């Protein structure tokens, strides 16, 4: 995190 | 999406013949980050040619500056030549001691 | 200082 | 005045060529003073600039944890953005982030950035009151949604808020010789005859820290911005910046024309006449  | 760099050469300070100086050359607004630029003198690549670390500008374009010290004389032709994927072949920019 | 939590 | 902390990442995929790229650098307003490369032997984030080597282990581990798990989150985000576009896995493809915060005068925070690229076009924003997100396009709008959930932009704001403010204090003060300089520009003019009736006069700025400046030609006072030649301001390579503006002149009116020079290391702006 904090993913696309 | 392709940005083609723009290229000046200069020296660090205004040359004079016979002084040790600095040759750049600057590249700018260019994407994507893949590029390679030699020094030449009359023609021929320069071995020790430093750059800086990869950064960018607010248009998120790349720029980079590639240097080397030198001593210029009457004689020594110097130039940058840049190769990047949006140009078919290298661009070759003469330095002029007033630009 | 650069962040950690991003 | 005030003063900004920078950071620029670049991720690039390279496909059958293994691991992506990682580039970081960072800086205070003008001033370069850390690099990352994920591909540089040392793994480590690296000084560049003289008054942040006194830092001591526990900060240089950190800083580089930090950019190393970004670059595995790029990584990651690479593959994701691909899939995003319906791209190949045959090309090359490219995340960019900057951040940073602005302080003023006082050292109190003026304002935070986040800003994310895809292929060098705008991906997703933090928006000024660090709460929001603006995505450019579908693609960026699943980022926002997860982000949104997430509760990522509370993450940002407290980073750019606090750590982003005191560290960008710290480091106004330890570098306060560099960093809290100003270098005026050292100015002269050149000339060359075009033909027997047209001449270009060259303004020059030189040495000038930092690089925010403003060259303008006058003609009997009157601004010729439109024929005007400028270049993009310059790096001289020893931490200052140059400049130059040039104009064509009808070969013999020189004397009409002016070349003015406003800087931050100016007590007042000059001006220049051949």
């Amino acid at each position: 995190p904090l993913s696309k | 999406i392709q940005r083609t760099p723009k290229i000046q050469v200069y020296s660090r300070h205004p040359a004079e013949n016979g002084k040790s100086n600095f040759l750049n050359c600057y590249v700018s607004g260019f994407h994507p980050s893949d590029i390679e630029v030699d020094l030449l003198k009359n023609g021929e690549r320069i071995e020790k040619v430093e750059h800086s670390d990869l950064s960018f500008s607010k248009d998120w374009s790349f720029y980079l500056l590639y240097y080397t010290e030198f001593t210029p004389t009457e004689k020594d032709e110097y130039a940058c030549r840049v190769n990047h994927v949006t140009l078919s072949q290298p661009k070759i920019v003469k330095w002029d001691r007033d630009m | 200082s650069s962040c950690s939590s991003c | 005045g005030s003063h900004s902390m920078r950071y620029f990442y670049t991720s690039v995929s390279r496909p059958g060529r293994g691991e992506p790229r990682f580039i970081a650098v960072g800086y205070v307003d003008d001033t370069q003073f850390v690099r990352f490369d994920s591909d540089a032997a040392s793994q480590r984030m690296e000084p560049r600039a003289p008054w942040i080597e006194q830092e001591g282990p526990e900060y240089w581990d950190q800083e580089t944890r930090n950019v190393k798990a970004q670059s595995q989150t790029d990584r990651v985000d690479l593959g994701t953005l691909r899939g995003y576009y319906n791209q190949s896995e045959d090309g090359s493809h490219t995340i960019q982030i900057m951040y940073g915060c602005d302080v003023g005068p006082d050292g109190r925070f003026l304002r935070g950035y986040r800003q994310d690229a895809y292929d060098g076009k705008d991906y997703i924003a933090l928006n000024e009151d660090l709460r929001s997100w603006t995505a450019a396009d579908m693609a960026a709008q699943i980022t926002k949604r997860k982000w949104e959930a997430a509760h990522a932009a509370e993450q940002q704001r407290a980073y750019l808020e606090g750590r982003c403010v005191e560290w960008l204090r710290r480091y106004l003060e330890n570098g306060k010789e560099t960093l809290q300089r100003t270098d005026p520009p050292k100015t002269h003019m050149t000339h060359h005859p075009i033909s027997d009736h047209e001449a270009t006069l060259r303004c020059w700025a030189l040495g000038f820290y930092p690089a925010e400046i403003t060259l303008t030609w006058q003609r009997d006072g009157e601004d010729q911005t439109q024929d005007t030649e400028l270049v993009e301001t310059r790096p001289a390579g020893d931490g200052t910046f140059q400049k130059w503006a040039a104009v064509v002149v009808p070969s013999g009116e020189e004397q009409r024309y002016t070349c003015h020079v406003q800087h931050e290391g100016l007590p007042k702006p000059l001006t220049l006449r051949w």
